[PDB]
DNA sequence: CACAGTGATGCAAATCAAGTGTGAAGCCAGACAAAAACC
DNA sequence: GGTTTTTGTCTGGCTTCACACTTGATTTGCATCACTGTGCGCCGCAGGCCAGATCCAGG
DNA sequence: CCTGGATCTGGCCTG
DNA sequence: CCTGGATCTGGCCTG
DNA sequence: CGGGTTTTTGTTAAGGGCTGTATCACTGTGCGGCGCAGGCCAGATCCAGG
């Protein structure tokens, strides 16, 4: 931008663009920590000071050599500052929604915001040279997005805002960035616990905020759904992924889910896992190990993030597509008639399926399943291309 | 750079005194050099040598930061004058026009080449007696002839 | 969040200082500004 | 570039940047295959066509099923 | 004229892009032999080019310096 | 001795608001009058 | 030498634009810092959980 | 009761 | 001479 | 109230050129590990023929 601006000004004479520092001094309206606000119950254990933006994410961890060693770098917003900067950003859209829903503009009703949380670890980032800690080569990004805003009028609630692209890259707002392992528990809790503190604080308050000359009041509902299965197992205090206890919504075993397979009901929640960890830790009936694990249904840790039980959609796509890929590779070998097979027969079935998928569906083969592969794979054209390689026809109609 | 890196890693374990060691002892010397080089010279440990690692590694302060790990004083003098010779010889094949950027280092490249050669043959007899890597031969043998022929080598490089 | 991860590598290579004590701040600031909707009503103001 | 040009022309009213069909038409002045040139003597096994740009670097390598399987894509400029 | 910053990325002008492997010798020779034929022809002639109102005359000298040791040993025909 | 970024910071240099009253200059008027590049 | 073009002039008087300075008060430009990447390959891995085959020592 | 070759085999050089 | 709990072990679940 | 009357603004269609937007099969972010591939060569290392 600097050399574009420099060339445009040095050629055309007049200054069409703006210099860099003007953009700098006009970007501070959009970063957090610019606008005034207050909470009508003042929030527990967070200051009412309203000009804090990019603060350190460690929250003053003891970095001495005499302590538990830390090696991560973390920068974060304050959670209330990020929420108010996002709402003052969406100000104009809120006003237009109140116009278009045949409401007024000057309302100050209790606007209920519904926001969505997401945390996911990244790999293969590279630490640099130079001074600093011995930082790992991963990253954890905690971010949120504002899914919808309703207001109460009369006795019904009308939607003055509803996000059009809920899975876009333009609506998820970053909140905390750190360089630590997803599976390393201690530094993960060390960075993320201030955020949970601010959230459980502001889950019971009324933010008063001036929106175009009028103060208005917002309440909040946080929905944690942007978590993959592995992170829900890790931070909800449940067991690992391959246990007998599979579902993070209901209490059933893996063999029971293959006998009934449909009829369940959602039973797991956050308060239930907290009380079950208390049951496990106290051992109040004096059972053995295995009877206790039956009693607590697999909870063996303290859950420290409240979440909503739900299903991640993208990884459901990828997991079901890989399972169907294994079914296709197991049907061209007729394993229902050859129940024993070598390694190399299975390898050759895989290579045959790869060649025929490239010949028919124009798909190159990959070892890590993607989403575009998952959408191109779950067609009927792919089951025609696979049914070209089965000798039977009962398997044809079953796959169809 | 990779050859000097192996020379450092091999000189830490005093291979001139102990001609045999297991591969775990080589691994221990690698971890020693790597964590001390992140500690005192700000270089993270890398798998493949790239150009910036070669630019930061071939400094006299890297020898000053590695001679703490190796005990003997004669080994300190050998490593120090080795790196001094190599840094006398590097701006002749790196300069884009070495006859008009460093003629004083160019006009006596032959003496520094022979001094580097006899210090490889004598003080490092345990590694370069009967074998030598190709780029050491190219560096010590040819480049006055090439710089007479063309005029530069770093101009005709391949970094572009 | 995964599309945000796509943005993150781009912002880490293209829009940050290359120092270990500054990169998280610059990346967090840019990824905040990119998702800012006040800077997005401008680019589709030709649709008015 | 289309986004930048479109919103700058939408805001300022003026047309500061050129639309990208004008960029495409001003691009071909510098791509290969524009100027007249004469070799002296003519080059062996080289045509004297002066409008040859991006050509398939296979140079007509036979891709039939009967002979050697080629599996590369190539694009090149003619050298002169 | 002298290239002032010779190892720039602004002056390594591209000529041919292929999706081959330099380990493979057959496809490498097959793609690359037209350019060597053109270069071998151009080593022994003159170019006439109209440069600012005046026809002027050029002749070339090609230097293949930018190959690593593996490719020189693999192309010039020496051992590995 | 690779070289073009990567953005915040901070120091220097350039511009400018302002008084009111000057200078400098372009240009209107129609007409009168020499250089000059072709036959 | 003709013929048309191409520049020149006039003085009275009109608007139009620059400047005389200074002291903040900005705005704008450019260095400076310690680093990046492109320099090579390969495949299933890691982490964890659990039924089942080994096993190995005491009755 | 070798023993003289076939044949591995791990180290080293370049990417 | 059993033989029944220790101790691998390879396969399957998520990324 | 409205004919007159002067201009404003539009349509008619045959061509032209500039600018705007739809269309096409595809991308990437969804996961981790490691020294390794290729090639060459001296040093063990085995194998049957007496
Ligand atoms: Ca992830
Ligand atoms: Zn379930």
């Amino acid at each position: 931008y600097h050399k574009m601006y420099r060339t445009v000004k040095a050629i055309t004479g007049r200054q069409i663009f703006q210099p860099l520092h003007a953009l700098r001094n006009a970007e501070k309206v959009l970063l957090p920590g610019y606008h005034p606000f207050e909470w009508q119950p003042p929030l527990k254990n967070v200051s009412s000071r309203t000009d804090v933006g990019i603060i350190d994410g460690l929250s003053g961890l003891a970095s001495s050599v005499d302590e538990y060693p830390v090696d991560t770098i973390a920068k974060r917003f304050r959670y209330d500052s990020a929420l108010v900067s996002a709402l003052m950003d969406m100000e104009e859209d809120i006003l237009e929604g109140m116009r278009s829903q045949d409401l007024d503009d000057y309302l100050n009703g209790p606007f209920t915001v519904v926001v969505k949380e997401s945390c996911d670890g990244m790999g293969d980032v590279s630490e640099k040279h130079g001074s600093g800690p011995a930082v790992p080569e991963k990253a954890v990004r905690f971010s949120f997005t504002v899914m919808r805003i309703t207001i109460e009028h009369g006795s019904q609630n009308v939607k003055v805002f509803e996000e059009p692209k809920p899975n876009s890259e333009l609506c998820c707002k970053p909140l905390c960035l750190m360089l630590a392992d997803e599976s390393d528990h201690e530094t993960l809790t060390a960075i993320l616990s201030p955020l949970i503190a601010e959230r459980e604080a502001m889950k019971s308050s009324e933010l008063t905020l001036e929106m175009g000359g009028i103060p208005r009041t917002f309440k909040f509902i946080f929905r944690g759904t942007g978590y993959d299965e592995k992170l829900v197992r890790e931070v909800e205090g449940l067991e690992a992924s391959g246990s007998v206890y599979i579902c993070t919504l209901c209490d059933t075993t893996r063999l029971e889910a293959s006998q009934n397979l449909v009829f369940h009901s959602i039973t797991r929640s956050h308060a239930e896992n907290l009380q079950r960890y208390e049951v496990w830790r106290s051992n109040p009936y004096h059972e053995s190990v295995e009877e206790l694990r039956d009693r607590v249904k697999g909870v063996s840790a303290k859950p420290f993030i409240e979440t909503v039980p739900s299903i991640d959609a993208l990884h459901c796509d990828i997991g079901n597509a890989a399972e169907f890929y294994k079914i296709f590779q197991l049907e061209i070998g007729e394993v229902y008639k050859h129940p024993n097979a070598s390694k190399e027969e299975r390898k050759r079935w895989q290579a045959t399926l790869d060649k025929h998928l490239r010949k028919r569906m124009n798909l190159k083969p990959i070892m890590r399943m993607n989403g575009n592969f998952a959408r191109k794979l779950m067609t009927q054209e792919t089951v025609d291309a696979v049914c070209e390689l089965i000798p039977s026809e009962e398997r044809h109609e079953a796959l169809r | 750079a990779a050859e000097f890196y192996k020379i450092f890693q091999l000189e830490i374990g005093e291979v001139y005194k102990h001609p045999n060691a297991s591969k775990e002892e080589r691994k221990r010397w690698q971890a020693t050099l790597d964590k001390h080089l992140r500690k005192r010279m700000n270089l993270k440990p890398i798998m493949r040598m790239n150009g910036n690692f070669a630019r930061k590694l071939m400094t006299q302060e890297t020898v000053d930061a590695v001679c703490e790990l190796i005990p003997s004083e004669e080994r300190h003098e050998a490593l120090r004058e080795l790196m001094d010779l190599y840094l006398k010889m590097k701006p002749v094949w790196r300069s884009s026009c070495p006859a008009k950027e460093c003629p004083e280092s160019l006009c006596q490249y032959s003496f520094n080449s022979q001094r580097f050669a006899e210090l490889l043959s004598t003080k490092f007899k345990y590694r370069y007696e009967g074998k030598i890597t190709n780029y050491f031969h190219k560096t010590l043998a040819h480049v006055p002839e090439i710089i007479e022929r063309d005029g530069s080598i770093g101009a005709w490089a391949s970094e572009g | 969040n995964q599309s945000g991860n796509k943005l993150f590598r781009r912002f880490r290579k293209m829009n940050a200082r290359q120092s270990k004590c500054y990169e998280m701040e610059d990346v967090l600031k840019h990824h905040w500004l990119y998702t800012s909707k006040y800077l997005q009503k401008f680019m589709n103001a030709h649709n008015a």
